Parts: structure tokens; C-alpha cells; sequence
């Protein structure tokens, strides 16, 4: 149950039941980034 | 082993100053002032003499005097280190004092024409903390001080400013504002406003009649209300059962009359006599002003409760004029104070249970201006059923046209105007009567075996006679018991006798009136 | 050193005395001696047995008694009073070593043992505390007014070096100020460093607000309050509204920057807890055979009916109805397409001064899941569902009424006749469909409201009118009234003999309060076991009687010209028979139970009728 | 350089305990959950669900306190309101 959560269960897998009351709007997060340096013009990439 | 802090206390000055007469040429001198206390805070520690450690070197500087602000040392004592700004505080090895803040208000009789009351903040230290309660008249002796005030930035006029002199400095910006307000720091707090006579009173065997004839002397007649008010000032007994059921021991009275009757003089008498009493009116009072209100401290970190009429009348009598102009919202709080003796606060995330052990004196106008003798009591009043049930005595004042009574009444009224206060000659004075009431409240009567069986038959007499304007239930039996312990306290004895049961029964039966019917 | 040597302090203060290594070793050895050399009156190893029950449940906390430590070794008691913070670390290491000495490899099943002092002489009220009490052991009373959730606190912290990607080893957190590192041993740097959440071990944390109990506050003054911090096994013990006893340490919050903050230099205080104590329906195989034994005594029904409100005089019919609705029945689903409820509703209609609220109070102390709401008053719970904002956390919450909160239990509505339209709609929905619907703030849902209703109401005017039917004395409507099984009418009839006993009882109460019965404690548990495991049966040999009884009561009702009789009356008959049978922990509904049930419904119908109809019926139905 | 980058979707949800088996007189407690990619827009408020996830913390009065939250790894709905 939701009230039976303690310090033991931290970085561990739990199974929970309940009711949903909120759902926010979808946000954008990056997965692949391409960048450039504003002074010398060096280019590289990033993967998340 | 540390040294003991010493405090000096002066008192008994020649003159006492009013709050509306404080000037700025008396700053930093000794004076005594008067006022009424409204709000108090909890006791917190105060930094007095601190220990600091250097940050360039690690040296220890102890016993730095703070003097109303957070002062830091201005020179490392080592002749080598040249530190003057960088320090750290050892909170483990510093010496503290006790600190409380009190709020005061101007007394009612000292307010000028057309103006509103003034306020002032009082600081207490050491052993003077927790001597002032809310709703008290106290005299303070202390020193008139000034504290910073950033609320004045915006007022018209020239506001003084500070700067450093650049004439004399060799060269090849710190302006501070001088705005202050007047505050007060106290060293002495006092709350202001023989057996031979008491033992003489206890003996006289007409003491009850004299006490009745000493109440509200300015009012003419109306002896039933005078008896009721006395029994309400004396009180009953508070009991508790095995199951935690609480048996109530306060008497609640309601006086019913139209705007013609002299029903507000009774209330004004009680608010002038009794120790802890408050006078409130129906449409000049809000719910927060009756129960309580929550305000936040400037010091930060805590909150404070501010008392209302019901809390300022704890173990006392609350006076309400014009009970019929009360709202349902206020009446649900009054009912909570009457069934329970608690007030519940839930606002802004604060939960608190507060004590309201108070009696209710209330004056109500008939529903249609005048009292209809053909209707029942319920038909003439405008109260919620829960509130009406828990009132003990209902007194109705009706007018009669008799010539001799009119002559007496007119004589009395004119006498008071001609002769000032030499028109009363009461049996007892107010200072005499307070002492007797205080003595009487410390007796705890018990019932006797004759009393039990007399009560049973008196209850069966009431019930058979009621089969009217107000029907008889078990609540009336409990009211009978309460009134019995009230009369026993009036007689200053320790056990109830069947004679007092007769007076209680007669009083209750007389308070009831018969409904008039046509034909 | 020796024990009488320690009692000559040779330092500036107690704190600096206790931290010297030589005095710490001495006190650790002397604590080991206390642990392994105690003996009670008889001589039993008081702490030996506690340390073996430590093994079974595998707990992480140990209870110590200050009286014993004052008995044996007094300087330790003085140091415990003055500087408990330093003492408790030493005392907790000693306990852990002693436990390992009796349970090997317990450092895995648990890594630290906590000491909690049980008794302690001086007890303070919250208003007495002053600045002389700072950093000292205290014991206080109060009432719990607020509670927070469980947050994790750092215990064994691991750091990352963001140049060479290394995990720096366990570092300990003192519960005073946050710890920060400065040196990487592998790459030799003071660069950026961040805590590894995944490899860290945390601790339980919760905060509570304690208020002076209203009763003790001296006249004219207001209650004071303080804050309490609970760590590890102490979280979630005292729910709001209870009275507790706290043993802990009185400290200052080192607020922040004392600079700025113009004004006097004042500080705030907290209490850090060590032990909490309070100042049930679960049963066992010891009491089960006693249940079964009491169940075999003929006439358990009338014992139960007289063990109910054990402080209101007379009113047997209402007590019988209370027992019936406090035991219940069997809900039914016929192949997932037809439902007949199990709970039995009870309405009380009575004149002012007949003790209905007292029975409603009793039901709440006697029951497992019971909730209280008021129609026209001030209560901590309403009847309508809603979405509101939490003052503390600043969050939106879904809250149901007392009907939803009391699922599989009982709901107690006081002053039933003064409801507003909203409460009436909620009540009707709950009683009819047994589920609450809400469409607010994007939430569309249906909730379960399988609850029993008991209600109290006052007639119109104030007194009962016997010359008119029930529907014309009360302000409720037939749709709502028809959803109640049993109706009780309390009439204040002026009878000379009854007043004698009523007044006798009432006066005896006051006289005694001056400054058959089954015990309630067993009844409370019998009620839960019976309603958990007892599902009585309806074998149909006993169908012939009820068919012909219903036929007669239908033929009579139309002839006399009164309320109609519908099959809801027979359904109530059977549902009440279920309860009377379940009273005997039975296995097959008897005919005796059916006959007992029949009286309740027939009496209700007969007594809720006009005077003339009532005289006709009280003679016609004389056989039942 | 935004025209050369790729993105995904992330959502926040709050779960509440069943409003029925709650302590009497206390506000229900709730938890904050995070999900992304192929788990978004799968539920609506008012639904009773089974969630499998990881219990973790993030930093947001007290010496060292952290706020818990759950990373979603599965969703299963008891039954939906048609
Ligand atoms: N039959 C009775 N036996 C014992 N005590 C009784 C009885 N009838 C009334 N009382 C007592 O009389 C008082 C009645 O108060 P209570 O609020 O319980 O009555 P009520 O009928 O619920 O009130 P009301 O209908 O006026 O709102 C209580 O002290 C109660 O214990
Ligand atoms: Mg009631
Ligand atoms: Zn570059
Ligand atoms: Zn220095
Ligand atoms: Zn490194």
C-alpha cells in the first residue's frame, strides 16, 4: 500500500495500486543534440 | 560557574502617563504608563553575550555586548592578526536571556473625542515574562526606546539620512536611513483593576435578601432577574463520570423584552461589577471577534492566537445585547461553547483547541417588536432549537398599568437626577460584594438523602401540572439540580437542604407563564 | 579510570569531559558491565530476555529504564540528564556489540541498534520551558494536532568525482549539518562533487506539532505549542487527536543568517524525540473457544440486547434494532445480475429529551468502522464529495463524504431533518444505488458506499402528533423513508410510574459522579469475528410459514386502509432473520429466529400508524 | 541547432490512495510519478490502476531531506469507464 513505503524500498521495484487525479501536459526532452561554438565554429553531437 | 545576570526594578513613581501623551523629548528616560493587554507571544531565547572565532586566524573572543542588535567584534585582539570583518559564531558557548513581546491598547475612558485607540509594543526580559494576560489593565515602568522602522519610506517630509565625511581622506557610498519608531522596554509590570466583615456577613440570617436588594440598585424592582444574576455569578459544580461524560455546571440566562424595557441596564451592571466580563452587541460583532483569530509574528518562525469575547470571558460571564440579530454562523459557535467548552480553529493550516468555560447573559427582542401573550415562547423567539434548549431560565418583562407603581417609579427617576448618587443607600457596597462572592465560590456542596426523594416528587409535580408555554423535560431536572447548588453557594454552607429545593422549584415555576386563549 | 574517579570533572564543561578518549573508554566498559550484570527481584536477566526477543522479531530498537541506571551507577545518570547526545552514541555502540555477542551475524539483518529511555522523573508542560533547559533531556505531555509524511534523510552518503568518475566511500550524517567533501584520493582534486542517490542509504523522517491539552491550561491563558522530530522506527505511531508522552532533547534551530534580520536577536526551538507512548479487535485461539462456548448458551440474544447502550434507561426496542443493525446480514449477487443489500437501516424519531445522541455516541465507541456527521452544526466531515486544496502541502485532493469514508461500516447522521438540498441528494444516492458519483475538475468516477445508516430526527413543531400518520409529522419524504428497514418512534407520554424510575436513574448518576451483561471488550471482538466468518444459510424447508404470513398481512393492510405492504417488508423479514441467526454463530436460520424477526417489522408497521388504524391492527395482528 | 535534433515526450501523474480505506480525519496522501515515450496518454483521471516502478528521490525545512517519486515501468487498469 501507498502508506507502507519507507527507506528500505529506495532504488528497488515496487507494485502499487491507486486512483489517478492529475495528468499534466506533455513536455519535450532531447534525445539527440547537435551543437556549435559561437567563436571558433567547432561542431559535435550528444546522445541521451 | 558563570556570572548571574542582575536586574533592577523601580516602581511607585509620582505620575502615570497616558499613551496619547508620549513625546520624543522623553526618549531614554524612566516613566510609567497604563494600557490594556491584547496579545502575548511565547518565550524565546535572546542573544546577550556571544563568542566569535576569527576566520583568518582561529582565536576566541568572548562576552561581546549586543545592545539590541547583532553586534560583531571590530578588532582581533592578537597584535598580529588584522581581521575586522570576518567572524563565526559558536552557538554552543554563548549566553542567552528569555524574551517575550506584549501588545497593549489604550483604555476606554482615555480616548479623545472622535478618535480611535492607539497601540504600543512592550518588550519583557528575564523574570518579568508571562505576568500579563490578554484582557488586563496593567501599569508598566520602564524605558522609552527607538527601533528601526522601514514603513515610513513614503510618508511626506524630510527623512534623515547618514553619510561619511570625505573631507580629510587621501585619495588618488554607504548611505543609511535614520527612520525609527517609539517602543517600550519594561522592568516592572503590575495588574491594577478584613475577615471580621466576612464572618459578620456569614452569620446574618437575612443575608440572601440583602444580597438580592444590593444588585443593580439603579433599576427599580424586577427581583426575579436580580436573583437569577446572583445565581449565575455564583455557579454550580463540574462533574465527570466513569465513561468520560462531562456534566455541565454553568447557568445560562435570557431576558426577553421589547425596546421599551430596561433590560440593558442589567447587562451594564454586570460588565461593571464582575471580574472577567465582556460586553458585545449583535451587529457590531463578527465571528472572528467572538471565537479567535490567528496572526503571524514579525520575528518569524511561529504564530500567535488573539483572544475573542468568549476567550476573554473564560470562567466568567459574557454579555450579549440583541441576541436576535445574531447570524446562524455565530450561533453554531455559541452552541459549541455551550455543549462543549472548546473552540476549534482550522485556518491557514493551524489546528488548535481552545477553552471557553463561560456563562451566557443574553437579551433578546420579541420577534415582532412586542410580545404576543397568545403565542408560546417558541413562537415569539427567533433562535435555533439547539440554542433554546440549553438555556436554563427565560425571564419575560411585561408592562402593567398601575397608578401607585407609576408614582413610585417617577419619584425614583426624579430623585436620581436631583440628588446625584445620594439616592440609593444599598445594603452592601461593590468592594464588599466582590469579597463575599469570591469566598462563596470556594464551597463544594453535596446532595443529601432527603434531597433525592424530595427532588423526585417535585419533578413529578411539575410534570403532572404541565399536562402552558414551555414543556418540561429531563433538562429541567438537571437545571433544578444546578440551581440548587447555586442557592447552597449563596448560603455559604456545604450540604443542600430541602428548603433550597423549594426556592429553586418556585423560581423555575414562576419563570414560566401561561398562554392566553380567546373565549 | 574508575567510577568514583569520573565524578571529579577536570574540564571546562560536561561536554568536553565526555569527549576525552580515556573517559569514553571507561564509560563504554562500565556500560557493558551494566548490560551483562543486571538482576531483578527474583534475579531474572531483565536485559538478557529482551536481547533474545530482539532476535525473534529482529527489531532495531532497545528499551532501557532510567530507574535501573540510577539504581546501579549514578554519574552515568547525571551525564544522561545533562549531555544525552554524546552519551547515546556510546550507549548504542555498546548495545550493538552486546547483541552480537549473543546473536552472531545480526550486523547484516540490522546494522545499528537504537536506545530509547523509558522512564524519567521530571515531566514538564510546554509553557514551563525556558533557556536553562537548552540541550538537555526532557519529558513532556501534549496533544498531536498535525502530522507530515515520511521523507528520507541521508545516512550513508556516496559522492561522485566528475573528473575521474569514482564513487567515494560511506560517510556518516550527524543529523546536525550537511556534510561535504573536498579531496579525491585517486586523481587528487577539489573539483565538483555530487551525491550518488542510487548507492546511498536513507533514514525515516517525520515532524509533529504538540499542543498543551486544553484541560490543564490555567484560567485566562492560551495553550502553547512546540515541534517534534521523529526518526526511524518512531514514524507513524501517533495519529492526530491523541495524547502522547515524549522523551527527547531540547534544541535551537540555527535559523540562518543572523545578519540582516533587523530587530532583536531571538532564536527558535524544537524537540528531537527518543520515545513516544500513549497515555483492539484482533483475537486469538485463546478467545475463539470462549466465543464458541458463550454461543451455546440458549438466549445469547437477550444478553446482547442488554449489553448495548449500557447507560440509557429502558427503550428495549431501539436497543434490539441497534443490535440487529450492528451485526448485519449477507449481501447477495444472483449470477452477477441482481443485488440485495445486507445492512439494515434504522431511523429514530423522538421528542426532545429522549437520549438519541447518547445511543449514537455508544455505537461509535462499540464499532470498528463508524463515522459521525452532523446536519446542522460543526463537524469534521461533510456528506458531499469534493475536490479541495490541502492547506499544508498545497495540493489538490479527492475527498469523499462520511458515506464513502464509512464503507462496510456504519454512518451516524445527527439532526437528520435539517439537511440542505445537497446533503439530501447525496443521502438519497447513497441509500438507493450504494455508490457516489462525482464529475469535478476533470475527475469522473464512481465510489463504493456500502454503508449502514442510523439517523435521528425531531418532528415538526416539536412534539409528536398521533392523530396523523408518520409522513405528516416529519419533514422527510416517502422516497427516503421507504429506504429504511426499521422505524423507531420515541413518544414522551406523561406516565406517573415511569418518571419515578427515570428520575431515580438520572439523580443517581449525578450523586455517583461527584468529585446478563457481557463485558464490552469481549463483545467488541465477538462482533468482528461473527461478521468476518459467519454467513448463515436459508434451507427452504421453512418457506411455508412466511408465504402465508405475508398473504395475511397483505390482505389486512388494504382492508384497514393504511400504508401499503410491499415485498420490501418480507425482504426485511428475511434479512433480519439472518442477523438473529448469526447471533448464535449458527449454521441454518432457525424458525425461532424467524419468529423473533417477525415481531420487529410487525411492531414497526403497527406503531407507525394513526390511532384508529392502530387500534384495529393491534387486535388483528395479535398472534404474531 | 534545433532542426538537427530529436525529441521525446514526458508526463507527470499523481496517484492517490483509495479514498475509502483512509484514516478518519486525515487528508489522503499522494505520490508524484514520471513516464515517457510509449506510456503517455494511456490513462485519464478517475481510473484505478496498477503501477510498477522504481522508488527514487530528488532534491527540492530540515538538515538533509529529499522528496520521493516513482519512475513508471508499467500500467494496468482495473476496468475503464466506457
Ligand atoms: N431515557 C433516558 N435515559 C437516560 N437518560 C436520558 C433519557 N432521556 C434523556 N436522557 C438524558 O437527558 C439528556 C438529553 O440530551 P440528548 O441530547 O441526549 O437528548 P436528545 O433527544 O438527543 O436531544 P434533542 O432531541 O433535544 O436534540 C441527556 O443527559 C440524556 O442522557
Ligand atoms: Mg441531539
Ligand atoms: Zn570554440
Ligand atoms: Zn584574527
Ligand atoms: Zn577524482
Amino acid at each position: 500500500p501507498l502508506r507502507d513505503l519507507d527507506s528500505e524500498h529506495v532504488s528497488k521495484i515496487v507494485r502499487l495500486s491507486g486512483i489517478i487525479i492529475s495528468t499534466s501536459v506533455l513536455s519535450s526532452r532531447a534525445t539527440y543534440l547537435s551543437i556549435m561554438c559561437r567563436n571558433c565554429r567547432h561542431t559535435t553531437s550528444i546522445t541521451i | 560557574q558563570t556570572e548571574r545576570v542582575f536586574q533592577i526594578s523601580f516602581f511607585n513613581l509620582p505620575t502615570v502617563h497616558r499613551i496619547r501623551d508620549i513625546r520624543s523629548e522623553k526618549i531614554g528616560s524612566l516613566l510609567s504608563i497604563s494600557g490594556t493587554v491584547t496579545r502575548t507571544s511565547e518565550v524565546r531565547p535572546e542573544l546577550y553575550k556571544a563568542s566569535f572565532t576569527c576566520d583568518m586566524c582561529r582565536a576566541i573572543v568572548d562576552n561581546v555586548e549586543q545592545s539590541f542588535k547583532y553586534t560583531e567584534p571590530t578588532f582581533c585582539p592578537n597584535p598580529s592578526c588584522e581581521n575586522r570583518a570576518f567572524w563565526t559564531l559558536n552557538v554552543t558557548r554563548s549566553r542567552f536571556l528569555d524574551w517575550q513581546k506584549v501588545r497593549i491598547q489604550e483604555n476606554a475612558n482615555e480616548i479623545p473625542t472622535g478618535s480611535m485607540p492607539r497601540t504600543l509594543d512592550v518588550i519583557l526580559r528575564g523574570d518579568s515574562v508571562e505576568r500579563a494576560k490578554p484582557g488586563d489593565r496593567c501599569k508598566f515602568t520602564g524605558v522609552e526606546i527607538v527601533v528601526p522602522d522601514v514603513t515610513q519610506l513614503g510618508l511626506p517630509g524630510v527623512k534623515p539620512s547618514s553619510t561619511l565625511d570625505t573631507r580629510g581622506i587621501s585619495k588618488t557610498l554607504g548611505v543609511r536611513d535614520l527612520t525609527y519608531k517609539i517602543s517600550f522596554l519594561a522592568c516592572h509590570v503590575i495588574s491594577i483593576g478584613e475577615i471580621n466583615e466576612l464572618k459578620e456577613m456569614v452569620k446574618d440570617e437575612h443575608i440572601y435578601d440583602k444580597l438580592v436588594r444590593s444588585i443593580a440598585p439603579a433599576v427599580f424592582g424586577h427581583e426575579a432577574v436580580k436573583k437569577g444574576i446572583l445565581l449565575q455569578m455564583l455557579g454550580g459544580v463540574h462533574k465527570s463520570t466513569v465513561e468520560g461524560i462531562k456534566l455541565r455546571g454553568d447557568i445560562n440566562i435570557c431576558v426577553v423584552g421589547d425596546p421599551s424595557t430596561s433590560k440593558s441596564q442589567f447587562l451594564k451592571y454586570v460588565v461593571g461589577f464582575a471580574p472577567r466580563s465582556v460586553y458585545t452587541s449583535g451587529k457590531a460583532s463578527s465571528a472572528a471577534g467572538l471565537t479567535a483569530a490567528v496572526v503571524r509574528d514579525e520575528e518569524g518562525g511561529d504564530y500567535t492566537i488573539e483572544a475573542g469575547a468568549l476567550m476573554l470571558a473564560d470562567n466568567g460571564i459574557c454579555c450579549i445585547d440583541e441576541f436576535d440579530k445574531m447570524d446562524i454562523s455565530d450561533q453554531v459557535a455559541i452552541h459549541e461553547a455551550m455543549e462543549q467548552q472548546t473552540i476549534s480553529i482550522a485556518k491557514a493550516g493551524i489546528h488548535a483547541t481552545l477553552n471557553a468555560r463561560t456563562s451566557i447573559l443574553a437579551a433578546a427582542n420579541p420577534v415582532g417588536g412586542r410580545y404576543n401573550r397568545k403565542l408560546s415562547l417558541r413562537g415569539n423567539l427567533n433562535m435555533t432549537a439547539p440554542i433554546m434548549s440549553r438555556f436554563d431560565l427565560f425571564f419575560v418583562i411585561l408592562d402593567d398599568c398601575n397608578e401607585k407603581i407609576d408614582t413610585e417609579l417617577a419619584s425614583h427617576i426624579v430623585d436620581l437626577h436631583m440628588k446625584r448618587d445620594e439616592a440609593i443607600e444599598p445594603p452592601f457596597s461593590a468592594e464588599q460584594l466582590r469579597r463575599y462572592i469570591k469566598y462563596a465560590r470556594t464551597f463544594k456542596p453535596i446532595l443529601t438523602k432527603e434531597a433525592r426523594s424530595y427532588l423526585v416528587e417535585k419533578y413529578k409535580e411539575l410534570r403532572k401540572d404541565d399536562a402552558s408555554s414551555y414543556r418540561i423535560t429531563v433538562r429541567q431536572l438537571e437545571s433544578m439540580i444546578r440551581l440548587s447548588e447555586a442557592i447552597a453557594r449563596a448560603n455559604c454552607v456545604d450540604e443542600i437542604t430541602p428548603s433550597f429545593i423549594a426556592e429553586a422549584y418556585d423560581l423555575l415555576r414562576q419563570s414560566i407563564i401561561r398562554v392566553d386563549v380567546d373565549d | 579510570l574508575t567510577l568514583e574517579s569520573l565524578s571529579n570533572v577536570k574540564a571546562n564543561s560536561y561536554s568536553e569531559w565526555i569527549t576525552q578518549p580515556n573517559v569514553s573508554r571507561t564509560i563504554a566498559r562500565e556500560l557493558k558491565s551494566f548490560l551483562l550484570e543486571y538482576t531483578d527481584e527474583t534475579g531474572r536477566s531483565v536485559y538478557g530476555a529482551r536481547i533474545r526477543t530482539l532476535g525473534e522479531m529482529n527489531s532495531e530498537s532497545l528499551e532501557v529504564n532510567y530507574r535501573h541506571l540510577a539504581e546501579s551507577k549514578a554519574i552515568l545518570a547525571l551525564f544522561l540528564a545533562k549531555c544525552p547526545e554524546e552519551m547515546l552514541k556510546i550507549f548504542d555502540l555498546v548495545a550493538m556489540e552486546a547483541t552480537e555477542l549473543h546473536y552472531p551475524d545480526y550486523a547484516r539483518i540490522h546494522s545499528e541498534i537504537h536506545v530509547r529511555i523509558s522512564d524519567f522523573p521530571t515531566i514538564y508542560s510546554l509553557r514551563e520551558l525556558r533557556e536553562s533547559n537548552l540541550s538537555s533531556l526532557v519529558r513532556v505531555t501534549g496533544v498531536v494536532t498535525r502530522r507530515t509524511g515520511v521523507f528520507p534523510q541521508l545516512k550513508y552518503v556516496k559522492f561522485n568525482c566528475l573528473k575521474c568518475g569514482s564513487i567515494l566511500g560511506p560517510f556518516f550524517q550527524d543529523s546536525n549539518e550537511e556534510i561535504r567533501i573536498s579531496f579525491c584520493t585517486n586523481c587528487k582534486s577539489k573539483g565538483p562533487f555530487r551525491v550518488n542517490g542510487e548507492k546511498t542509504v536513507y533514514r525515516n523522517y517525520q515532524r509533529v506539532t504538540l499542543q498543551e491539552a486544553p484541560g490543564t491550561v490555567p484560567p485566562g491563558r492560551l495553550p502553547r505549542h512546540r515541534e517534534v522530530i521523529l526518526l526511524a522506527d518512531l514514524v507513524d505511531v501517533s495519529k492526530p487527536g491523541e495524547e502522547v508522552e515524549v522523551t527527547g532533547i531540547y534544541k535551537n534551530n540555527y535559523d540562518g543568517n543572523l545578519n540582516a534580520k533587523n530587530g532583536f536577536p531571538v532564536f527558535a526551538t524544537i524537540i528531537e524525540a527518543n520515545s513516544i507512548k500513549r497515555r483492539v479487535f484482533s483475537w486469538t485461539e485463546e478467545e475463539e473457544r470462549e466465543f464458541r462456548k458463550i454461543s451455546r448458551d440458549r438466549g445469547i440474544i437477550d444478553k446482547i440486547i442488554s449489553s448495548m447502550a449500557p447507560s440509557i434507561y429502558g427503550h428495549r426496542d431501539i436497543k434490539t434494532a441497534v443490535a440487529c443493525s450492528l451485526f448485519g446480514g449477507v449481501p447477495k449477487n444472483v449470477n452477477g445480475k441482481h443485488s440485495i443489500r445486507g445492512d439494515i437501516n434504522v431511523l429514530l424519531l423522538g421528542d426532545p429529551g429522549t437520549a438519541k445522541s447518547q445511543i449514537l455516541k455508544y455505537v461509535e465507541k462499540t464499532a470498528h468502522r463508524a463515522v459521525f456527521a452532523t446536519g446542522q452544526g460543526a463537524s469534521a466531515v461533510g456528506l458531499t464529495a469534493s475536490v479541495r486544496k490541502d492547506p499544508i502541502t498545497k495540493e489538490w485532493t479527492l475527498e469523499g463524504g462520511a458515506l464513502v469514508l464509512a464503507d462496510k461500516g456504519v454512518c451516524l447522521i445527527d439532526e437528520f431533518d435539517k439537511m440542505n438540498d445537497q446533503d439530501r441528494t447525496s443521502i438519497h444516492e447513497a441509500m438507493e444505488q450504494q455508490s457516489i458519483s462525482i464529475s469535478k475538475a476533470g475527475i469522473v468516477t464512481t465510489l463504493q458506499a456500502r454503508c449502514s445508516i442510523i439517523a435521528a430526527a425531531n418532528p415538526n413543531g416539536g412534539r409528536y402528533n398521533s392523530t396523523l400518520p408518520l409522513a405528516q409529522n416529519v419533514s422527510l419524504t416517502e422516497p427516503i423513508l421507504s429506504r429504511f428497514d426499521i422505524l423507531c418512534v420515541v413518544r414522551d407520554l406523561v406516565d406517573e410510574e415511569a418518571d419515578e424510575r427515570l428520575a431515580t436513574f438520572v439523580v443517581d448518576s449525578h450523586v455517583r459522579s461527584h468529585p446478563s451483561p457481557i463485558p464490552q471488550e469481549l463483545l467488541m471482538k465477538y462482533i468482528h469475528y461473527a461478521r468476518t466468518k459467519i454467513y448463515p444459510k436459508l434451507h427452504q424447508m421453512d418457506m411455508d410459514k412466511v408465504s402465508r404470513v405475508y398473504a395475511d398481512l397483505r390482505r389486512e393492510s388494504i382492508s384497514t386502509g393504511s400504508f401499503p405492504i410491499t415485498v420490501r417488508h418480507l425482504e426485511s423479514i428475511l434479512r433480519i432473520a439472518e442477523s438473529f441467526a448469526k447471533m448464535r454463530l449458527s449454521e441454518f436460520v432457525s424458525s425461532y429466529d424467524l419468529d423473533r424477526a417477525i415481531k420487529v417489522v410487525v411492531d414497526s408497521f403497527v406503531d407507525a400508524q394513526k390511532v384508529s388504524v392502530r387500534r384495529q391492527l393491534r387486535r388483528s395482528f395479535a398472534i404474531y | 541547432i534545433h532542426e538537427s535534433s530529436k525529441f521525446i515526450d514526458q508526463q507527470f501523474l499523481k496517484l492517490q490512495e483509495i479514498p475509502e480505506l483512509v484514516p478518519v480525519g486525515e487528508m489522503p496522501r499522494n505520490l508524484t510519478m514520471t513516464c515517457d515515450r510509449y506510456l503517455t496518454n494511456k490513462v485519464i483521471p478517475g481510473t484505478r490502476v496498477t503501477i510498477v516502478g522504481i522508488y527514487s528521490i530528488y532534491n527540492s525545512s530540515g538538515v538533509a531531506i529529499r522528496t520521493p517519486y516513482i519512475k513508471i515501468l508499467g500500467i494496468q487498469s482495473d476496468v475503464e469507464t466506457s
